[PDB]
């Protein structure tokens, strides 16, 4: 179907991890799967 | 009232006990009243209306769709202004600070200046060669950059292959994350309200 | 759009402090001009940016030290998975659940205090 | 049954457009605060080259200025560094699966990490609040 939410989400999250000058908020590295599950557990 | 007005007193030549019962039988009375239907052409009738109806639904749905496209188009390439504004902000902050600073060297010596100043100055000293020196810089930044690249070289190949993969099956797991996203957004806004219902606990 | 609202609230808040450290700056030195004095601001705000930064440095080393734990990992890093996605999501649907605990946890806690006040 | 949805579609759509408008004209105006607050940081370039000219017709020397010049570079320097650190992180992220970046896979890992991060907050901002309650 025609959805545009997670395309927002991914969007957001995309737009998230890249930069910038914002005095504080630096882009974050993305984990996933093996390290993440454990990361979730902690 | 007007409903009440037509539905009773009966219609087209429809029997009064049946017409009654469609009224009781009616599944959904505000949205609906009993309307007499008359054999096949009448169903034909209904269908003609349905189609009539269909086109207009489709269209209005298109109108919502166009307005949403306009909002998204405005929004998606409008990020530009927000980002631009933010950078301009930081540059103006630098100039603000630089002008703020020069108003404290030119009017201010005067050669008065000290007191509080040294404390500023103690903080600044600390932070500055902290940084320097030694330690940090060197070692760390580029064991990391020395390093990163070697991992880049190596990762490429191991790659090679493996062998496709599994991309593919990626569509959804689209979908299920959407639903986790809304749940988290509700919890975050509830925590934020919690502590509201909390500074007020400032009691 | 939603997302776009927090962004302006940030640009709002910020042009406001900068209008102004810009205002502690003109017209202060405007006086000067005629003859007055505005300034030990800075000392305020200068030491304020210091304090500001002081933490940002810690953030830098926090992130740096994460990077290598991460790279470090990446080195271990190198091997198939549909089951795991599932295994992740059944875990997230637990993690969200204890977190909710806590939030109702807190929320009700606040509520209690709020009740006590009146 | 569909028509109803259509309704709260219309709804909530023109309240989205009440939205954007607004945020739209908002951005003008935050934008105008940026044209004014700028002309006039200078015309604050009078008031500051006057002081200069005046100060020059004085005995001489300038001093204890350097410290500030150091402060601004010092404050400035790390800003330099945050960029570099950003320039690294992106590279690290870049090093990661080939033949298709555009797939859904990475989509799900990004989004999901976004969720995990948000969840984290919710955690101890909550724990905060939960923490905080003790004084009471």
């Amino acid at each position: 179907m025609d959805t545009e939410g997670f395309g927002e989400l991914l969007q957001q999250a995309e737009q998230l991890a890249a930069e910038t000058e914002g005095i504080s908020e630096l882009p974050h590295v993305e984990r996933n799967l093996q390290e993440i599950q454990q990361a979730g557990e902690r | 009232a007007q409903i009440k007005q037509l539905l009773q007193n009966p219609p087209a030549g429809v029997d009064p006990i049946i017409w009654e019962q469609a009224k009781v039988d009616n599944p959904d009375s505000e949205k609906l009243i009993p309307v007499p239907m008359v054999g096949f052409k009448e169903l034909l009738r209904r269908l003609k209306v349905q189609d009539q109806m269909t086109k207009q639904h489709q269209t209005r749905l298109d109108i919502i769709s166009e307005d949403i496209s306009e909002l998204q188009k405005n929004q998606t390439t409008s990020v530009a202004k927000i980002a631009q504004y933010k950078r301009k902000l930081m540059d103006l902050s630098h100039r603000t600070l630089q002008v703020l600073i020069k108003q404290e060297i030119q009017r201010k010596s005067g050669y008065a200046i000290q007191a509080d100043e040294e404390q500023l100055r103690v903080q600044l000293d600390t932070i500055q060669g902290e940084l320097n020196a030694p330690t940090q810089f060197k070692g760390r930044l580029n064991e990391l950059m020395s390093q990163i690249r070697m991992q880049n070289h190596f990762g490429a190949v191991r790659s090679e292959e493996r062998y496709y993969i599994d991309a593919d099956l990626l569509r959804e797991i689209k979908q299920h994350l959407k639903q986790q996203q809304e749940g988290l957004s509700h919890l975050i806004s509830i925590i934020k309200d919690d502590l509201e219902d909390i500074k007020l606990v400032e009691h | 759009i939603q997302r776009n609202t927090l962004n302006i609230d940030k640009l709002k808040i910020e042009t406001a402090q900068e209008l102004k450290n810009a205002e502690i700056a003109l017209r202060t030195q405007k006086t000067p001009p005629g003859l007055q004095h505005e300034y030990a601001a800075p000392a305020d705000y200068f030491r304020i940016l210091v304090q500001q930064f002081e933490v940002q440095l810690q953030q830098y080393r926090q992130q740096i030290e994460e990077l290598e734990n991460h790279l470090a990992t990446q080195a271990n890093n190198s091997h198939i998975t549909p089951q795991d996605l599932s295994m992740a999501m059944q875990k997230i649907y637990q993690t969200f659940v204890a977190l909710a605990a806590q939030l109702q946890s807190i929320h009700e806690n606040v509520k209690v205090l709020k009740e006590q006040y009146l | 049954e569909n028509g109803e949805k259509i309704t709260s579609l219309h709804r909530e759509v023109e309240k989205v457009k009440l939205d954007q408008k607004r945020l739209d004209q908002e951005l003008d105006f935050i934008l105008s605060q940026q044209k004014e607050l700028e002309d006039l940081l200078s015309p604050l370039e009078e008031l500051v080259k006057e002081q200069s000219g005046t100060i020059y017709l004085q005995h001489a020397d300038e001093e204890r200025e350097k410290t500030y010049k150091l402060a601004e570079n010092i404050d400035a320097q790390l800003k330099r560094m945050a960029q570099d650190l950003k320039d690294i992180i992106e590279h690290l992220n870049t090093s990661g699966a080939p033949a298709d970046t555009s797939d859904p896979l990475q989509q799900i890992c990004k989004i999901l990490n976004a969720h995990m991060d948000s969840l984290q907050w919710i955690d101890q901002n909550s724990a905060l609040l939960q923490r905080k309650v003790e004084e009471v």
